[PDB]
RNA sequence: GUAUGAGUAGCGAAAGAAGGGUGAGAAUCCCUUCCACCGAAUAUCUAAGGUUUCCUGAGGAAGGCUCGUCCGCUCAGGGUUAGUCGGGACCUAAGCCGAGGCCGAUAGGCGUAGGCGAUGGACAACAGGUAGAGAUUCCUGUACCAGUGCUAAUUGUUUAACCGAUGGGGUGACACAGAAGGAUAGGGAAUCGCACGAAUGGAAAUGUGCGUCCAAGCAGUGAGUGUGAGAAGUAGGCAAAUCCGCUUCUUGCGAAGCAUGAGCUGUGAUGGGGAAGCGGAAGUUCCUGAUUUCACGCUGUCAAGAAAAGCCUCUAGGAAGAGUAGUACUGCCCGUACCGCAAACCGACACAGGUAGAUGAGGAGAGAAUCCUAAGGUGAGCGAGAGAACUCUCGUUAAGGAACUCGGCAAAAUGACCCCGUAACUUCGGGAGAAGGGGUGCUCUAUUAGGGUGCAAGCCCGAGAGAGCCGCAGUGAAUAGGCCCAGGCGACUGUUUAGCAAAAACACAGGUCUCUGCAAAACCGUAAGGUGACGUAUAGGGGCUGACGCCUGCCCGGU
RNA sequence: UACCCAUGUCCAGGAUGAAGGUAAGGUAAUACUUACUGGAGGUCCGAACCCACGCACGUUGAAAAGUGCGGGGAUGAGGUGU
């Protein structure tokens, strides 16, 4: 559920957080860990290209299986545990061979279950099949775009898609944003919704809790100088004395569509969001 | 308070040393023009 | 180097001669001679049996002789001690 | 180059006095006694940095804000010793370079294999002595690590002793906070030893002063902390594996066994150190006790906490030599002097500034606060003598008590521990140490009532009450909140103009609008290549508003 | 000096008392009440450390930005070394 804190302190007054009641163990698998170093938004050349990044808790990467190529071998859910690199939780699977791999924990997955993948897999939460043999109307996640690449489209916590129909070589999918899209029928997907759906309701409560996540302060353009931002300057507080609000690099920011107008993938999108 | 120069043996050779000048096209131009004046010491 | 090229000259001072009775001899050796080369150089020249060698490096002192500044030579000093069942070296 | 200001300003935080000595010459150099200052430092080590400033013998031209017989100054000779300490021959992070390679008017940019690169990982020595300068380095004593030869026995020779990866696996390998323990360093009293036993009223002992020990290694032991055992079978671990991982059965448990583990005891010790009068006596018992160690060990939390080498193991492979014991020998390069909260470093200066880390005692005390002291270190590189105005830093003030002033600016006042008591308002947590009050000294009940410690001897901790005693005054010194009522602004903690403005300005958690379907949008770059992101609409970028409570009305003609 | 990256290190003492847990009460069973335990917090007081709000003095300074007496933060959006 969502834990709520008593107003003992002014900085603890509005905080809410998860209780982690679904997390089974607190130690990761040592053989599936890799180091991560903070880039702080710095470029190939050491330049700051993306603002408001850098300076949080240090983390380690968990090698997560998105392809899910291991067909025919049963795998038991061993643990459900915490991943700092993503919003959803992850699950450790002990395959019958004796080898362990990480997957995204779907909603309704608990320890002791058995998970399959391939053509002969049943339509259960946690299994993986190709889109050519998933019945119309089911709710799926971890959709991939190119066969053999690995799961890419629905992956955040609490998100899910839906199968709408089949067009022969392709399959219609309604993505999480409300966009109807044509996906190749040989690509794979996983049944079920991603399971940490309470993630939306967290209240940070503190200025310094955002800094633990690596988020440096953001400054409005209205309190800058004319050589810094198109909104800067003016005696006292000033309104947006321009035709439209503008980004720090020109290029109007309110209502202006930035998708490329001659994009190749425009014929595979049935209807926009 | 504290001043602008804080000495360090390693930091001096890694920025102004001979092997640092020899690694770039414009660093070899500094040595060429210092040899032209006949300066006693080239680089640091 | 040769045996005569590694070893240059003895050191004759108050500290150097106060340890001659202890069977310790102080020499100036080549700047690029290792501790092991000094051991075999001594046995070739004096035919003594060598027990230990200790080496140390000296910088050059900044010296002035009137409007002119320079440095003296840098030295490498070796102290050789010999086994009790061996002959002695006569600095004399 | 030389004048005027002018023998004027200054001579850079601080306590010195006298008696001897040297010398041509002494407030300033040396010695002695007394006095004073620092003492979570102004004490002891050690990194960086500086490069001979270190020691000895001579010197007094210049430097030293005066003097100088002196010196961190001048001259001449000297001084730094490592198989075990720090670094290399071991390992890797950020980062850097980069064969081929991809981009690009030239120049060049990026980047794979590969390699450099500590601020981190691994790794075998301790205790004493050294009268000019070095000490885990030299010397004495006792060790350890790796290797080599030789002597004596053992074993095996291809159904094959033994070795074993540059490969697989395990370990190495890790956050923050909190609490309770074990031990030890340190500290303090008795006992014991040595010396004195006294100047001015008293004391030959319930008198005074000083001291009351010791490694690494080796053998044993050990508070504790982790702690499932065996068997059978293998879609996995680039090939194989008896190793790891996974599955199934027998068997179960604060009971053992395995890993570690601070410390303790014997030896090291026929050795070394030790107050006195060159030799050297004594070294026990008890109390207290860590910020150190067991040890990120245990518990809890969320923000979810390096890599590689090294070590062990498994086969792939190599195999006629191999281990064992005893003895002797071998082990390279760089640094080592000296200063190091400072007169030797960064500030032009022998400059009231700045400079990481380890140790850092006693009384009273919660304390590394505060005052006085211990070990140790200092008396500050111009003086003496008068006690004018004026300036600065301090101490007291009769009566009044903000009348001063732009403004109670500055100063004055409160301040510790224990007990009583405490409002409006409120987001129910607060406000609150609200406000306002009372008690603190010494002696006897009294080696308390009672606790901790120990087998006892004994040793520490010490609240209430009574009786009294003395001062103007009892946290008798230093250190230690002034409080209340009401309004504007900003919810709060935080940040800002190094060197005029600390704020009502910025940020902030929250709200809303808008872009983005992934080779995502956005951004850097000519491009390659990148950040975004090893992310995937509960995610990412941009504009505006700024907790929370109640709300956010009308206009789409113009842009 | 501004921001960032990797790897180390520092913060004497005292106070308050969140979640949770246990026992008694209470119920058809829960709410709930009281005691003990527990040890949270961009919490509180206050040294080292960081900073720079007031005043005074310096102003051919001891100092090209300081000193003296007070002052703010002091477990964190912390200080600091390489
Ligand atoms: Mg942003
Ligand atoms: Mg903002
Ligand atoms: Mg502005
Ligand atoms: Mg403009
Ligand atoms: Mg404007
Ligand atoms: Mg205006
Ligand atoms: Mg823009
Ligand atoms: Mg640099
Ligand atoms: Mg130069
Ligand atoms: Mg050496
Ligand atoms: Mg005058
Ligand atoms: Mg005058
Ligand atoms: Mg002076
Ligand atoms: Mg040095
Ligand atoms: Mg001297
Ligand atoms: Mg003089
Ligand atoms: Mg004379
Ligand atoms: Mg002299
Ligand atoms: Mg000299
Ligand atoms: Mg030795
Ligand atoms: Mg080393
Ligand atoms: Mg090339
Ligand atoms: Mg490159
Ligand atoms: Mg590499
Ligand atoms: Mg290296
Ligand atoms: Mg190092
Ligand atoms: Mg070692
Ligand atoms: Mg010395
Ligand atoms: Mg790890
Ligand atoms: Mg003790
Ligand atoms: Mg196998
Ligand atoms: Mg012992
Ligand atoms: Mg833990
Ligand atoms: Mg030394
Ligand atoms: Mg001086
Ligand atoms: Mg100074
Ligand atoms: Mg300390
Ligand atoms: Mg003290
Ligand atoms: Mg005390
Ligand atoms: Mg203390
Ligand atoms: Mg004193
Ligand atoms: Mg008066
Ligand atoms: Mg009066
Ligand atoms: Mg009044
Ligand atoms: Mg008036
Ligand atoms: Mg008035
Ligand atoms: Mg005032
Ligand atoms: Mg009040
Ligand atoms: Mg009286
Ligand atoms: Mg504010
Ligand atoms: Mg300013
Ligand atoms: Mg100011
Ligand atoms: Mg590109
Ligand atoms: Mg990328
Ligand atoms: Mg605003
Ligand atoms: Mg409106
Ligand atoms: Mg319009
Ligand atoms: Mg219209
Ligand atoms: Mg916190
Ligand atoms: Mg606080
Ligand atoms: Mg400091
Ligand atoms: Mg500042
Ligand atoms: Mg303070
Ligand atoms: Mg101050
Ligand atoms: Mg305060």
């Amino acid at each position: 559920a969502i834990k709520k804190y008593k107003p003992t302190t002014n900085g603890r007054r509005h905080m809410t957080s998860s209780d982690f009641a679904e997390i089974t163990t607190s130690t990761p698998e040592k053989s599936l860990l890799r180091p991560l170093k903070k880039k702080a938004g710095r470029n190939n050349q050491g330049k700051l290209t993306v603002r408001h990044h850098g300076g949080g808790h240090k983390r380690q990467y968990r090698v997560i299986d998105f392809k899910r190529n291991k067909d025919g071998i049963p795998g038991r859910v061993a643990t459900i545990e915490y991943d700092p690199n993503r919003s959803a939780n992850i699950a450790l699977i002990n395959y019958a061979d004796g080898e362990k791999r990480y997957i995204i924990a779907a909603k309704g997955l608990e320890v002791g279950q058995t998970i399959y993948s391939g053509a002969e897999a049943d339509i259960k939460v946690g299994n993986a099949l190709e889109l050519k043999d998933i019945p119309v109307g089911t709710v799926i996640h971890n959709i991939e775009m190119k066969p053999g690449k690995g799961g890419q489209l629905v992956r955040s916590a609490g998100t899910s898609a839906q199968v709408l129909g089949k067009e022969g070589k392709y399959v219609l999918i309604r993505l999480n944003s409300g966009e109807v899209r044509m996906i190749l029928a040989t690509c794979r997907a996983t049944i079920g919704q991603v399971g940490n759906e309470q993630h939306e309701l967290i209240n940070i409560g503190k200025a310094g809790r955002s800094r633990w996540m690596g988020k440096r302060p953001t400054v409005r353009g209205s309190v800058m100088n004319p050589n810094d931002h198109p909104h800067g300057g003016g005696e006292g507080k000033a309104p947006i004395g321009r035709k439209s609000p503008m980004s720090p690099w020109g290029k109007p920011t309110l209502g202006y569509k930035t998708r490329k107008k001659n994009n190749n993938s425009d014929k595979f999108i049935v209807r926009r969001r | 308070m504290k001043r602008t120069y804080q000495p360090s043996k390693r930091k001096r050779k890694k920025v102004h040393g001979f092997r640092t000048r020899m690694s770039t096209k414009n660093g070899r131009r500094v040595l060429a023009s210092r040899r032209r004046k006949g300066r006693k010491v080239l680089s640091a | 180097m040769d045996a005569r090229d590694i070893i240059k000259r003895p050191v004759v001072t108050e500290e150097s001669t106060s340890i001659l009775d202890d069977k310790k001899y102080t020499f100036e050796v080549d700047t690029r001679a290792t501790k092991t080369q000094v051991k075999y150089a001594i046995e070739e020249i004096f035919d003594v049996k060598v027990a230990k060698v200790n080496v140390m490096n000296y910088k050059g002192k900044l010296k002035r002789m009137g409007r002119y500044a320079g440095y003296t030579n840098k030295r490498r000093k070796a102290i050789v001690t010999v086994t009790a069942d061996s002959k002695e070296i006569q600095f004399f």
